[PDB]
């Protein structure tokens, strides 16, 4: 719905296990994945939080089932009959309907984040690096682990390779 | 006369009731009688039933 997930970024990443939604570096350093603590945890947060909160929301059955009638009291079964399956019924559409919608809004809440995020990366960069459009930035200053991780960390200095991106580009 | 069922012919009636508390049951009777010899006493609580299984 935000064009993310399986939008301007085609697949996932294998290599990437310790999060969600994460980061994938090179530098003269090396190569190597990484992953948003932060983003992660509020995802993990949000969806504990749904899955629990609709969860509580049916109180589990204490009750029996079972009533035996004659032969005189037939309309007395079939409404007996007509209450049970009916209430089965009712919860059932209760229950696949909730999935249903849930399903999709939750597969939303995640494209979202991964949205939001790039943005985030985009407003630490400004001009200081080019949009591929696959999903990342070409920087136009040399980078090393420590501005990486300040990228990462959400420190990014834009005033100090401001000078030196702005000869490249 | 009726149908024998488990070789027999003339049938027993049974019946039964709930004293409450603090009450008298009677019984009088000239014949055709089947009378009690143990009675119940129930103690009631939620969380039961009759279930039928293999």
């Amino acid at each position: 719905l935000f064009g993310a997930i399986a939008g301007f970024i085609e697949g996932g990443w294998t290599g990437m296990v310790d999060g969600w939604y994460g980061y994938h570096h090179q530098n003269e350093q090396g190569s190597g994945y990484a992953a948003d603590q932060k983003s992660t945890q509020n995802a993990i947060n949000g969806i504990t939080n749904k899955v629990n909160s609709v969860i509580e929301k049916m109180n589990t059955q204490f009750t029996a089932v079972g009533k035996e009638f004659n032969k005189l009291e037939r309309r007395m079964e079939n409404l007996n009959k007509k209450v049970d399956d009916g209430f089965i019924d009712i919860w059932t559409y209760n229950a696949e309907l909730l999935v249903l919608l849930e399903n999709e809004r939750t597969l939303d809440f995640h494209d979202s984040n991964v949205k939001n995020l790039y943005e985030k990366v985009k407003s630490q960069l400004k001009n200081n690096a080019k949009e591929i459009g696959n999903g990342c930035f070409e920087f136009y200053h040399k980078c090393n682990d420590e501005c990486m991780e300040s990228v990462k960390n959400g420190t990014y200095d834009y005033p100090k390779y401001s000078e030196e991106s702005k000869l490249n580009r | 006369k009726r149908p024998k069922v488990r070789d027999q012919e003339g049938r027993i009636n049974y019946y039964w009731t709930l004293l409450e508390p603090g009450d008298t049951i009677i019984f009088e009777a000239n014949g055709n009688l089947i009378a009690p010899r143990y009675a119940f006493a129930l103690s009631r609580g939620f969380g039961s039933g009759i279930i039928n299984s293999n």
